[PDB]
RNA sequence: GAUGACUCCCAAGAGCUCUUAUCGACGGAGUCGUUUGGCACCUCGAUGUCGACUCAUCACAUCCUGGGGUUGAAGAAGGUCCCAAGGGUUCGGUUGUUCGCCGAUUCAAGUGGUACGUGAGUUGGGUUUAGAACGUCGUGAGACAGUUCGGUUCCUAUCUACCGUUGGUGUUAAAGGGAGAACUGCGAGGAGCCAACCCUAGUACGAGAGGACUGGGUUGGGCCAACCUAUGGUGUACCGGUUGUUAUGCCAAUAGCAGCGCCGGGCAGCUAAGUUGGUAUGGAAGAACUGCUGCUUAGCGGGAAAUCCUUCUCUAUACAAGUUCUCGGAACAGGUUUUAGAACAGAACUUCGAUAGGCGGGAGGUGGAAGCACCGCGAGGUGUGAAGCCAUCUCGUACUAAACGA
């Protein structure tokens, strides 16, 4: 939803290069409301991991850049969660200082050793129910 | 939308081929199809009833405008033709009535909700 | 043109508001508004 | 409504003098003059004109009012309410079936002196077009107009 | 209208109120289209009847929806259970006559309504935000191939010494459009559910795209 | 206020009869300040000049609609006059045009004021700078209240005014008195249009020709308010086709860039060319106008799209400051969003949780993925295959970020 404030062609030819660091590096500081942003590239850049077909690699190959990054997710970040479905990123706001008042934000994996919030345990989804209207909870006191 | 400047084909057998619009009789923007125009006859025929530069009334029969019935339905043809009415220069009792013999063309039906029934009759098969 | 009078008025409702609540890294040193990453324990 | 008609007697200083004209069903600017004085408080001599020690005066039953001539359906009152064209004007004899306190409250609010205690002179004033009155357990004075009413009467 | 619903002669019934659900597209029996609106009724219920002796006034509390206590700010718990009532998402008033009165916690629904007659609804609608003229009042503006700074702007009030700088109450670009506006005498109810409470009119109610209207006239 | 427009006075004569339907000669009476003007009082250490665009506003001495009198008013079209400003008052052709002529229409295409409204809103064609030229005047320099061509439009808004959005504050009270809802609505705004057509009815009227009165009904235009479910337009972080070039050695499949590179599509969102919805009833007062009583003073009743109430909107800073319920570790504040949004505000969610992301399932858009197999030398085609993907929408799941120990 985020324009950032740059021509559609610079803004993605920089969230590329943050994504693609987000995954050399473990951990980045960066101004909070576009942390908020790579928070969805890294993920859907995780999924190819977890799939790792030809297909979805070479879709991979497009979207990451810089470096083998690309091997990278593909060798550890893949069978570090293999089961975690969804959520892969967290997204402290540490406002630590600038000299703009821009906020700034840790942004970083989640399994790792050395995490910031020491996470949940990876738990595989239950499986989907038919969703029903029935409105009777009354919630009277 | 027909309107002033408009420039749209006669598609009765009247001796007019071209006739140009200048008004909408009952509009305000361009009149939707199936309403009367008046416009002002561009080229003829040098031997039919109507003869270049003369202001004659017409009927929309074919629109670019798309139209919906009040089906839900829409259509919407290729090109602007109207079809002649004799002037006002004849009196209330003829409102609505044409001048050629016949129309040649397809023609929609939302002419008789409009009450022109007259050209209604003579036409080839309505849309 | 227009003196203190206006000038005051102008500035004054422009004034710093006390920060509500604050805290600090309880032993970790720094002291910061909510919501933010100070320390790790 | 007892709340609602009480007024604000909470907020004047009480403790000089109730009082109460009763227009008999009379006259508007006799009645008016008159009251214009004692809720002006000229008519007792510790007079001094930087302050406010008009009386409380209570004017009773403005249905029963008198105003002579025919001026009821003539002299409207007329009102601008800022808006580019309007003059909103309503005749006295709308007036009267609306609100006959309005009348009279507005006439002495003209005729009070125009200064900045007016109003806060009318916080000393209070109306009912009735006989029946709450204010009746307080020290309740009935007045009477003076006695200089010749009245000159006409064929 | 006349002789329906439940009341007597002549007398203003409750207002009932909803959620704007969206809209769609009917036919009717003589094979004709028309846009649809369906209005959701979550359990609306009676949670104050006022009082022209007690407090002064003639009015139904409806409140309508379904709400949490760790949605509700205590001032509001309060009121609900004092009045033990099921908990609903926004409270509304109606003046409504002496008679058409309903006791503390009488649940009402869309079978109020009878088929075939009208409403007006009331919803919040749809503000854009800070608009200009033009757009806020449809005003024309300026040439695009010939003036310059005004291709989209308006005007300039009467003026000169006379009428003395004093711009009347003009029309100005001003602040968003949000309001409550009144559709008058709307157009037959085609259908009311009995079960899942819907209710679907002829169309072009106010209200957002959820979350706001009320229904009255009936 | 002379001329000016209008009204009024008188009334020769026209109106076949007739002064006053309609006019009205001579001669007067006044009202207004709009054409022409008079005076030179404010401004020349500045008061920007015609016309057009936008935006209106008032008066009414009324163009239509609205009522009545009267007519040389049979009916119908009119005439004239009284009341009335609620709502309206069109497009285009030549001219810079205001004006005006015209063509096509309508219910009508009103007359003035508003610094001949409106340039710190726009235009800048005329016209009053410099150039240039034609005719005329001057014996030349030059002028022309004659003509034609071209001839920089400045200002970041302090204040008043005005559109909107908010924070403080006052409001007896009981808790230091702090709040959350819910109203009432003193009072302010808004909306008031018209045509066609049918019927009643070929009825009243008239010799027909012609053609009613009124009330009901439909169908349209304008104006306004609202809604995108459909249709269109768009849809710049979607799908596919495609050119030039640079890179990933090359094939393969992608990327950057060409101000989406260009095409064909495109949901949600927004908009109108689309769709809705309104253009009312009831009530009071009451215009000329009309009647009847009266008892010569007066009495009341009809009586207009007019005024005021009923609908819609706004409102308790409505200072006679209103009323009801409830909270009292209550209200806030912060964080994730938002059907709401410039900040603020409102509304949703704040872990006994669906607030946003993420992941699964569909829907919804593009339109046959790659690899593999076949057919052909190839361009390329067919099968595997409604395949392949995904900007949005719903639906599951707390996997991420919204508790809180100030």
């Amino acid at each position: 939803f985020r324009k950032l404030g740059r021509p559609a062609g610079h803004r993605m030819s920089m969230l590329r290069t943050m994504v693609s660091q987000l995954v050399k590096h473990e951990r980045i500081e960066t101004t909070v409301t576009k942390a908020k942003e790579v928070r969805r590239l890294a993920d859907n850049m995780i999924q190819l991991g977890k799939e790792g077909s030809l297909s979805a690699a070479r879709r991979a190959a497009g979207f990451v850049r810089g470096d083998d990054v690309l091997h990278k997710i593909f060798t550890e970040l893949a069978h570090r969660y293999k089961d975690r479905a969804g959520g892969y990123t967290r997204l402290l706001r540490t406002r630590i200082r600038v000299g703009d008042a821009a906020p700034m934000a840790y942004i970083e994996f989640i399994d790792r050793e050395n995490e910031l919030r020491q996470s949940k345990p990876a738990t595989p989804q239950p499986p989907q129910r038919v969703p029903l209207d029935p409105w009777e909870r009354s919630r009277l006191t | 939308f027909i309107q002033m400047g408009t420039v749209l084909k006669v598609v009765d057998n009247s001796g007019a081929k071209k006739v140009m619009c200048i008004q909408a009789l009952k509009g305000k923007k361009g009149a939707r199809l199936g309403d009367t125009i008046v416009a002002s006859v561009k080229e003829a025929m040098p031997n039919g009833k109507v003869k270049k530069g003369a202001v004659v009334y017409g009927v929309v029969v074919r629109a670019a405008m798309q139209r919906g019935r009040v089906d839900g339905s829409e259509v919407r043809f290729d090109d602007n033709a109207v079809v002649l009415v004799d002037s006002k220069d004849k009196n209330t009792k003829t409102d609505r009535q044409p001048i050629g013999t016949r129309v040649f063309g397809p023609v929609p039906h939302e002419l008789r909700k409009k009450k022109h029934l007259k050209i209604l009759a003579l036409a080839q098969h309505v849309a | 043109k227009i003196s203190k009078h206006k000038r005051g008025i102008r500035n004054g409702p422009k004034a710093l508001k006390p920060v509500p609540v604050i805290i600090r890294c309880r032993s970790c040193g720094r002291v910061k508004l909510p919501h933010f990453f100070c320390c790790s324990g | 409504l007892k709340k609602a008609v009480a007024g604000i007697k909470r907020i004047n200083l009480d403790g000089l003098r109730w009082r109460v004209f009763d227009a008999r069903g009379q006259v508007l600017g006799r009645l008016a003059s008159q009251i214009s004085t004692v809720l002006q408080a000229k008519d007792k001599p510790t007079y001094c004109p930087n302050r406010d020690d008009g009386d409380i005066c209570i004017v009773l039953n403005a249905k029963e009012i008198g105003f002579t001539g025919r001026k009821l359906t003539d002299k409207f009152y007329r009102w601008h309410t800022g808006y580019i064209g309007h003059l909103k004007e309503r005749s006295l004899k709308d007036q009267m079936a609306k609100d006959p306190t309005e009348v009279i409250r507005k006439a002495v609010w003209r005729m009070l002196p125009s200064n900045n205690l007016r109003d806060d002179r009318d916080r000393k004033l209070r109306i009912f077009e009735g006989g029946e009155h709450p204010f009746g357990d307080k020290p309740l004075e009935p007045f009477v107009m003076p006695p200089r009413r010749v009245r000159e009467m006409r064929p | 209208e006349a002789k329906q619903g439940e009341m007597s002669s002549r007398s203003k019934r409750t207002g009932i109120i909803a959620v704007k659900c969206g809209m769609t597209a009917l036919w009717d029996k003589w094979g004709k289209r028309i846009p649809i609106s369906i209005l959701w009724v979550d359990d609306n219920i009676v949670s104050q009847v006022k009082t022209v002796e007690k407090e002064g006034i003639f009015a139904l509390q409806i409140g309508c929806g379904q709400k949490k206590p760790k949605h509700l700010s205590k001032a509001v718990v309060g009121h609900f259970r004092a009045q033990g009532v099921p908990l609903k998402r926004k409270l509304r008033e109606f003046p409504v006559t002496e008679d058409a009165l309903l006791p503390v916690g009488t649940s009402l629904g869309v079978r109020h309504f009878v088929p075939g007659q009208y409403v007006d609804v009331t919803g919040i609608t749809r503000g854009k935000g800070f608009q200009g003229c033009m757009k806020r009042h449809g005003f024309s503006g300026m040439p695009a191939s010939h003036g310059a700074s005004l291709s989209h702007r308006s005007g300039g009030s009467t003026g000169q010494r006379d009428a003395p700088g004093k711009v009347f109450k003009g029309r100005k670009m001003a602040g968003r459009m949000g309001a409550d506006q009144r559709t008058v005498k709307n157009v037959w109810v085609y259908k009311i559910d009995p079960a899942r409470n819907l209710m679907w009119v002829r169309g072009q109610v106010p209200g957002a795209e959820g979350n706001f209207v009320f229904i009255k006239d009936a």
